[PDB]
């Protein structure tokens, strides 16, 4: 099932705002999103990198009686997710993957980011 | 293997015996070691009677004397308590031990050891379990003890302080 | 007026039938746009699911999801 | 940044003793020149954490201090505050607590020691915050205002600010909407009853309440949409109509027939979860159980110790030296799996894992559950439950979930190589058999209670309420359903009284509601059907609303008499060749002749000897001998 | 009481000479069961091994009764795996006694009697894994025979079932 | 405060405290005859039943004995079979005061044996 630029820019405006993200709901996400950059839609991945909420969703899935971790699977969804993204990336448009990793570890070490307040998985 | 399992249920009855007859031995050293602590607890019960028999300002050579008296018995409750909590741990342990024997004797299929197993623990715990009472019984009555030297201290107390605060009352107010 | 465990054995019939045909049958040869929408929204609509509360409860929400996944199979 | 915030996140009672002793400081030297400052600061402080991306938002900082100064501003007088402020911290903090209950965890793990009532629970920790802010606006809503309406005073209320905001309402009704039958659902019950209370005019009140049955999940529209109903919530309406006033105006401003649409509407969009014939006949073919005995229990690690032991339903004597199943974790290893095949899948609703209680530092720190509805993609439920220092860990599912399969993630003891479990227990349901063992909200009824209240609670109005509720379409065939459907938390009389008195209230509606009792109930991919039920079926419910048509005495009597009549001819015509002519009720034969025979013995006012002619009278014959 | 406590432990003494004594009959019957299991699992490998060989046509008067033959040692070693299973399921019940029994007496300060089951525990489990090696050597060479009896019949047959297709295309085709 | 260990086996914790239902966090002031140079604080928990181990530990220091200073934020105990909380910067102490939070899963806390290893300014024990 293909999801048109229209369906993806509205799941990630959504993901940007869901309020109430909890962890299964996060790795339906990532999981959804890494089958989504192999869709054939300008690829897929590179509208996802493109788009600034997607930083907003990574950051809110970072910044998050449980642990704090996430756990193995939801981890390993976001590697897989990432890893997803730079192999597509890889023969057309790095920088911009490379440029949003840097957004996006600016993003969690400004003040208040994630990695300042010590919080997220 | 006729032998095999045979000699095993019959090895399974031997084990079963044996956590018997020491979880008798041990129930019966609890026993006594809460016989001790009941004993001590009538004891401080007539001892506490004592000390409320002498409340209000008297001779300390009785008061205190019973008070100390009284903190004899303390320590001999106390130390019989420790050492009676030390045997109903082990006898914790020992009922345990009879537990896993009937599981050892249904295994087997000893089932006859198993139920004379269940049987003796029903009979041993029951008794403890009486005894128990026995030493709650003790225990209330030292408790009701504490109560009625509570209300007799407690009324010589305010007693005495109303007098002392009317005879601060009689020197410069 | 219709109850959830008939639901569940009129998804496993309805599965059942779609993949015992020889030229099994498509969902697209059982439902028409409205009515895709209306199943799938049964679903994951808000109207018939409300967080906690979903639709028929959760084995007619299992059901469902395996009919579809049983149709979508006979056709791949 | 102080209360924002291996360490606990709290910071002890000494750190927490000085918050309260610095607040209390404050609070005293202020007390006699200038409070109000000091409240504004305590209001401006709580809005300021409860912000989005603030520190109640996130659970940041140290729950002990921050519950430390809720407990402390909930002793605070907030004379002579501005209205900005505590408009604020309301929007602020009902956005918080709505926020809280529908961002509650999907799983559930408590200590044994722990006895608290869940958020999702009315008329009986992040929760005690939350119920903490819940106390506060409690508080706010309650102050009088000055004159101007900008600061409180020392007869209007902070309520009508709030019930005149729709954003604060939507959000406190939608949230006690999400809650169950002192925790969060009393806070928002109880601040929901003190805004009824303050409110200037019971229109103030209603709106918000016939705003939200107006719409939808998150105010949405569309033909099937309906609001989501609680026993709370509903119980809170009906307090709301109480009085003749206020049902006087909830009928005025469409009311009645809202809640009479939801009903259709929401009775189409419903779907039976009550056990059917066909769950009987699965029994005919032969509280939760624990489905772990009948799995398989595998591990990813080649070299784990067989888990088997620890599926079987007897567990070893709590004094046992071995830990049943032990693993030995490499220098690297963090986490260790314990995969559970099912045959089939259940619903599972809790996952019950007990460590070895003779060596607890094997047991886990912290355990990942996830699930598989069809066992072979996991997914996380939640995140990892801390279970370090647990005797036993019971993971309770709020939302019982289809599983095949159960995987637990176990991390690494905190203080040791190996990990020790005793027995892991799957508890749930089969779909059927034996071991398969709020109504209001998963059905329809609430709307019916609803109504059934508007028209029996205030006898002088009934009429009215019927006359504003007869007219919408298919309302009579959906009570017909309800009354014929098992028990879904109304009682089979009190649906009796509605369809009664809405059959009663004129004769059109009569004829109709014979029709649907007798000859067709069916509904006149959006429109109501009712489908699900037989025409013509008899209870004692049917039976005694067709004697209670007969007999009562009004204008349409007599109409209604002859339509009886007239199914009985139809009824004996068919007979002598529409399901309920092929198949009469003889239940409601007998009735229509207690009927008659009462009717006869009452001195009725209508001519019911010339009804009763000699046709009528041979096709019975005819048909008694056929 | 010391002459109490002292009585308690050699009564703590019995239940763990009488635990030792019931675990090495466990430990004697597991064994024999292991052996006589390891026993028909070599004997399964042989008869494997050989209608490995009898593989094809080349005997069919002997591949089906060398068949009927692997049945029956199927069927015997099966019922003796699980017998030995429910066998080592009693042992390793023993051996949990034998512990909580250790348990015990290093309660009662029968450390003597505790160390001396200890040992008797260390003992029986090295030599229970010892049999367990062997058992654990012998299902693995069963199962490499069985493999490669598999490997052999799926390619002779294999072979033969591509002989089969070519033999129906020789004719008629 | 012995300092030779109970048994590692002992079976009975050698302290216990029962936790009166409303009681979170109990309290240990251990004072010393005379300010010492504080560089670890060792807590043994009972072995033989980890479930009446602290859940977390909140550590208070007084050079001068009187006002107690937390050192920092409760640390997560539970699941320790040993409590070693290292002072990073030696802190003069003559008291110390272990708040040990309920155990999650247990009313009694049992406690073996605290050790306050230090130097002090003179003597034999005076020891970038």
């Amino acid at each position: 099932i293909s999801l048109n630029q229209a369906s993806i820019t509205s799941f990630l405006t959504v993901l940007a705002w869901y309020p109430n993200t909890l962890l299964r709901t996060w790795c339906l996400v990532l999981h959804s999103l890494t089958l989504m950059t192999n869709m054939q839609l300008e690829s897929t991945a590179h509208l996802l990198v493109s788009d600034p909420n997607l930083i907003h969703v990574l950051v809110k899935f970072l910044s998050g009686q449980h642990s704090p971790q996430v756990g193995p699977t939801a981890t390993q969804a976001m590697q897989e997710f990432l890893t997803r993204l730079q192999v597509h990336l890889s023969s057309t448009c790095p920088q911009i993957f490379s440029e949003f990793l840097l957004k996006l570890i600016h993003i969690l070490s400004t003040e208040r980011g994630a990695f300042q307040t010590g919080q997220g998985p | 293997s006729l032998s095999s399992e045979a000699l095993m249920r019959r090895a399974v009855s031997l084990v079963t015996d044996s956590t018997s007859t020491f979880l008798s031995q041990t129930t019966y050293a609890l026993i006594e070691a809460i016989t001790e602590y009941t004993k001590a607890v009538y004891t401080l019960t007539s001892l506490y009677r004592q000390y409320t028999s002498l409340l209000g300002k008297m001779n300390s050579e009785e008061e205190d004397e019973v008070w100390q008296v009284i903190i004899g018995a303390r320590a001999e409750m106390t130390s019989k308590h420790q050492e009676y909590l030390k045997l109903e741990t082990t006898w914790m342990t020992a009922v345990g031990l009879s537990e896993m024997a009937a599981e050892a004797a249904y295994q087997t299929g000893a089932d006859q050891a198993s139920i004379t197993a269940r049987n003796h623990i029903q009979l041993v715990k029951l008794q403890v379990e009486e005894v128990h009472q026995l030493s709650r019984k003790a225990e209330t009555k030292l408790a009701e003890a504490q109560i009625e030297e509570l209300r007799q201290k407690t009324q010589e107390e305010g007693e005495e302080r109303a007098e002392s605060e009317q005879e601060a009352y009689l020197r410069e107010d | 007026t219709c109850h959830a465990d008939l639901l569940l054995f009129v998804c496993k019939v309805l599965a059942r039938i779609a993949n015992a045909t020889r030229p099994t049958i498509h969902l697209c040869e059982i439902v028409n746009e409205p009515q895709l929408e209306r199943l799938l929204l049964l679903l994951v609509g808000t109207d018939f699911n409300r967080g906690d509360i979903s639709w028929g409860g959760a084995w007619a929400q299992y059901s469902l999801t395996c009919m579809l996944q049983d149709i979508l199979a006979g056709e791949l | 940044k102080f209360l924002s915030g291996q360490h606990s996140p709290q910071v002890g009672p000494t750190a927490t003793q000085a918050m309260q002793e610095f607040l209390t400081r404050l609070q005293v030297h202020l007390s006699s020149t200038c409070p109000q400052i000091f409240s504004e600061f305590l209001l401006k402080l709580i809005h300021i954490l409860s912000t989005e991306r603030g520190a109640f938002q996130t659970g940041q900082g140290p729950l002990d201090a921050q519950v430390k100064l809720l407990e402390f501003t909930l002793e605070q007088n907030f004379e002579v505050v501005s209205v900005s402020t505590i408009s604020a911290v309301i929007e602020s903090v009902t956005f918080l607590v709505h926020h809280y209950i529908t961002c509650s965890d999907k799983v559930m793990s408590r200590s044994g020691s722990d006895s608290s009532v869940g958020a999702r629970a009315c008329f009986g920790t992040r929760d005690q915050l939350m119920f903490d802010l819940l106390k506060l606006v409690n508080i706010l809503v309650q102050l009088p205002l000055s004159g101007n309406r900008e600061y409180s005073a020392r007869p209007a209320y902070v309520a009508d600010l709030v019930l005149a905001n729709q954003q604060i309402m939507s959000q406190i009704l939608s949230a006690l909407g999400l809650c169950n039958s002192i925790s969060v659902g009393d806070g928002l019950f109880t601040i929901l009853t003190t805004l009824s209370k303050k409110a200037s005019t019971v229109h103030m009140m209603l709106q918000p309440i016939l705003t939200y049955m107006a719409c939808g999940y998150m105010g949405r529209q569309g033909s099937l949409a309906t609001c989501q109903l609680s026993e709370p919530l509903l119980w809170f309406i009906l307090r709301v109509l109480d009085t003749s006033d206020a049902l006087k105006a909830f009928h005025d401003m469409g009311g009645v027939q809202l809640i009479c649409n939801n009903m259709v509407t929401s009775t189409r969009a419903i779907v039976n979860t009550a056990r059917s014939m066909v769950s009987t006949i699965m029994k005919f073919l032969d509280g939760i159980h624990n489905f772990a005995p009948l799995g398989t229990i595998t591990s990813s690690s080649p070299t784990a110790q067989p888990a088997e032991v620890l599926l079987q339903a007897t567990p070893p004597h709590r004094r046992a030296r071995s830990a049943a199943w032990s693993y030995i974790f490499l220098p690297e290893e963090a986490w260790c799996d314990l995969t559970i095949h099912l045959p089939a899948a259940v619903l599972l609703k809790e996952i019950h894992i007990q460590p070895h209680l003779a060596s607890l530092a094997t047991c886990p720190s912290s355990v990942s559950v996830e699930v598989s509805a069809d066992g072979v993609n996991m997914l996380p439920l939640s995140t990892p439950v801390v279970t370090s220092g647990l005797t036993y860990i019971k993971i309770q599912l709020v939302k019982a979930e289809v599983a095949s399969a159960v995987c637990l993630r176990l991390h690494r003891p905190r203080d040791a190589s190996t990990l020790g479990l005793s027995q892991i227990k799957l508890l749930g349901l089969t779909a059927f058999g034996t071991t398969s063992s709020d109504q209001v909200s998963k059905t329809s009824i609430g709307w019916l209670r609803l109504l059934h209240h508007c028209l029996t609670h205030i006898s002088d109005l009934e009429g009215m309420m019927a006359s504003a509720a007869a007219p919408t379409a298919n309302l009579l065939q959906t009570c017909a359903a309800l009354l014929m459907s098992p028990y879904c938390g109304m009682h089979s009389p009190n649906i009796e009284v509605v369809l009664v008195k809405i059959g009663l209230q004129s004769t059109r509606i009569g004829l109709k509601l014979i029709d649907i009792l007798l000859r067709n109930c069916a509904a006149s991919l959006n429109s109501p059907l009712l489908f699900g039920r037989l025409n013509g079926l008899s209870s004692d419910s049917t039976i005694d609303i067709l004697y209670q048509l007969g007999t009562t005495q009004d204008p349409g009597t007599k109409d209604r008499i002859q339509a009886l009549l007239k199914w009985v001819s139809d009824s004996a015509r068919v007979a002598a060749m529409e399901y309920g002519l092929l198949m009469p009720s003889p239940s409601h034969l007998h009735c229509v002749a207690a009927i008659l025979w009462h009717s006869y013995e009452l001195l009725v006012e209508y001519d019911l000897p010339a009804l009763l002619d000699q046709e009528l009278f041979e096709l019975l014959f005819n048909w008694s001998m056929s």
